[PDB]
RNA sequence: CUAAAUGCGGAGAGAUAAGUGCUGAAAGCAUCUAAGCACGAAACUUGCCCCGAGAUGAGUUCUCCCGAAGGAACGUUGAAG
RNA sequence: UAUCGACGGCGGUGUUUGGCACCUCGAUGUCGGCUCAUCACAUCCUGGGGCUGAAGUAGGUCCCAAGGGUAUGGCUGUUC
RNA sequence: ACGUCCGUCGUGAAGAGGGAAACAACCCAGACCGCAGCUAAGGUCCCAAAGUCAUGGUUAAGUGGGAAACGAUGUGGGAAGGCCCAGACAGCCAGGAUGUUGGCUUAGAAGCAGCCAUCAUUUAAAGAAAGCGUAAUAGCUCACUGGUCGAGUCGGCCUGC
């Protein structure tokens, strides 16, 4: 057992196997089911099975995480700083696709998921920030990825790459 | 294989020789092989002159067991000619429990990582004794 | 026009007929079109002042007995066969003036220089 | 009829490998994984075209014999053989 | 220890060769080619990758891949 | 070379029946007729006839059967050395120096190519230095010590899959 106290601006409420956390930046709802009970009490999150083996503890790490997530994203919640820069040509980065990248005639794109907000202002950072976390980490990481040079041409020559400042 | 000298032959030469070590002393060490296995003077330079090459801080490394049975081999097409003394030079027998290299040595063993790298030349699993 | 053809000469490097060898990019059972450049080995001309008859060289054919489409649907043919020598400089005739019209789509797009030295075009 | 003739012959979507990452344990650190998850190959499935009920899930439809609501045979010719 | 890589040791394949005669010599006429029909993969370029004596460039070696394409002559009956 | 010639075993011989999926030799067990009962081979959840039978345990791989020289903190079990709650052994924070770029050698090597030494200094600790790294320096760690962390940790031998 592993009790998980809830900060004074958190509530949160278990019904079955579904757990709701609720907040300020909003609310998260998730799904943990498995060989344990979780309960929710006045003022700690238990969490603690019947037997100790490994499976069972793995899950156990795992999901004190997954809710120590979801308190964060709540009262905090998730935001990724982005920077681009160019030696040469001006990558125009827009909120749909950006261009003219090392000077490349067609422009790289790629579909934002889930439901975030990416506003970029005229200048030289950029910010993705969103509810959900397993999202506001990978339409970043793809920002990234398209700027990363397909061709068989190395880095350090290219420094025109829209890189993230703060995690 | 029916244990084998000469008293026929003259073949190659030693590939081994060099006992190392003083022997001023006699002392009672070692370095035990687990299983029966034949070993050719080739493999024994190997691994001897792997540890001789390793234990530079002193000596006292000493080997009991040498190669004392030739095996002739056999080229080409067969119908006169037993076997000549080719590459399968002496090979010497070693039991479930024979002591090879023995270095005279008290707890402070530092050809430990000698026997290491000759315990990976020879085709048996062998084990570091300390009595 | 296949290997072993002998092709009459446009230049005036001092050959006469040439001797079709392989062509340059092609390997198909015998064969050279107008457009593409195929070393040779004239046969008859001048064996003297410089090396000629016997040396091995580069041209390109300007015309051919086969009949080629037009997008038009006419077809057109010649008599027998012409080709231009041309030297170590990038795509350069060896002589200094050329006999015989050429194409179209071998003017713009692919050669500038030919097409100067041009006295006649189809 | 043919030919050295002419007209036509996708893109895209989905799931993976190598690999690039996310979240996250076993080792309260770390980690692409071990459970989960986002992407990622001219290859895979489909799309498309051709053959095809002796495709044993060997089909369907309507109408034709249920005393008559048709059909096989026949005659003159093929965009058929 | 970044191509090359001796001595020695340990293996895989069985395309090569020598080849222990239970199978066929009451005989599946011989090599190679040719022509014709049917069923597969330990590959050079291109493509995607590993190592690098990979600074860059240009190369070396190795893995993967058939998708397309392997269409020709002179001497010799000759196969390599 | 699809042997000559010995040895052990086993079959073809003179062998049922029967299982092993099929089978010359592996296991068990030996033929009159018709018939009754009970056992062996083997099988016993269903087709299939017979218990989805008893006690205990393992694996989880569906392994259920090719598989090797070689590697592995996948995991379980056992023995043995040292360090352990008068703040260490490992984490985290900061040091890790001075003569000296030790001498020699080397195009260059100044802890870290190689060749020999390896003392002294300030002092809680700091090897003229165990590794990564540079063309050579530089830079980054370790050894050693302090604070914090407060607990199981570390080296090593053997055995099962």
């Amino acid at each position: 057992k592993a009790p998980v106290v809830v900060p004074a601006g958190v509530d949160v409420k278990i019904n079955g196997q579904v757990i709701t956390i609720k907040g300020k930046n909003g609310e998260l709802t998730r799904t943990l089911n498995d060989a344990v009970e979780v309960k929710h009490a006045d003022n700690t999150l238990t969490f603690g099975p019947r037997d100790g083996y490994a499976d069972g503890w793995a899950q156990a790490g795992t999901a004190r995480a997954l809710l120590n997530s979801m308190v964060i994203g709540v009262t905090e919640g998730f935001t990724k700083k982005l920077q681009l820069v160019g030696v040469g040509y001006r990558a125009a980065v827009k909120g749909n696709v950006i261009n003219l990248s090392l000077g490349f005639s067609h422009p790289v794109d790629h579909q934002l998921p889930a439901g975030i907000t990416a506003e970029c202002p005229t200048q030289t950072e950029i910010v993705l920030k969103g509810a959900d976390k397993q999202v506001i980490g990978q339409v970043a990481a793809d920002l990234r990825a398209y700027r990363r040079p397909e061709p068989y041409k190395g880095k350090g020559v290219r420094y025109a790459d829209e890189v993230v400042r703060t995690k | 294989q029916p244990k084998r000298t000469k008293f026929r032959k003259m073949h190659k030469g030693r590939n081994r020789g060099l006992a190392q070590g003083t022997d001023v002393s006699f002392g009672s060490f070692g370095l035990k092989a687990v299983g029966r296995g034949r070993l050719t003077a080739r493999q024994i330079e190997a691994a001897r002159r792997a540890m001789t090459r390793a234990v530079k801080r002193q000596g006292k490394i000493w080997i009991r067991v040498f190669p004392d049975k030739p095996i002739t081999e056999k080229p080409l097409a067969v119908r006169m000619g037993k076997g000549k003394g080719n590459v399968e030079y002496w090979v010497a027998l070693i039991q479930p429990g024979k002591v090879l290299y023995e270095m005279d040595g008290v707890p402070e063993e530092l050809a430990r990582e000698a026997f290491k790298l000759a315990a990976a030349k020879l085709p048996i699993k062998t084990t570091f004794v300390t009595k | 026009i296949q290997e072993q053809t002998m092709l009459n000469v446009a230049d005036n490097s001092g050959a006469r007929r040439v001797m079709c060898i392989k062509v340059l990019g092609g390997s198909h059972r015998r064969y050279a079109g107008v457009g593409d450049i195929i070393k040779i080995t004239i046969k008859e001309a001048i064996p003297r002042g410089k090396v000629k008859k016997g040396d091995v060289l580069k041209a390109v054919v300007v015309r051919t007995k086969k009949g080629v489409r037009r997008p038009d649907g006419s077809v057109i043919r010649f008599d027998g066969n012409a080709c231009v020598l041309l030297n170590n400089n990038s795509e350069q005739p060896i002589g200094t003036r050329i006999f015989g019209p050429v194409t179209r789509e071998l003017r713009s797009e692919k050669f500038m220089k030919i097409i100067s030295l041009a006295p006649e075009v189809l």
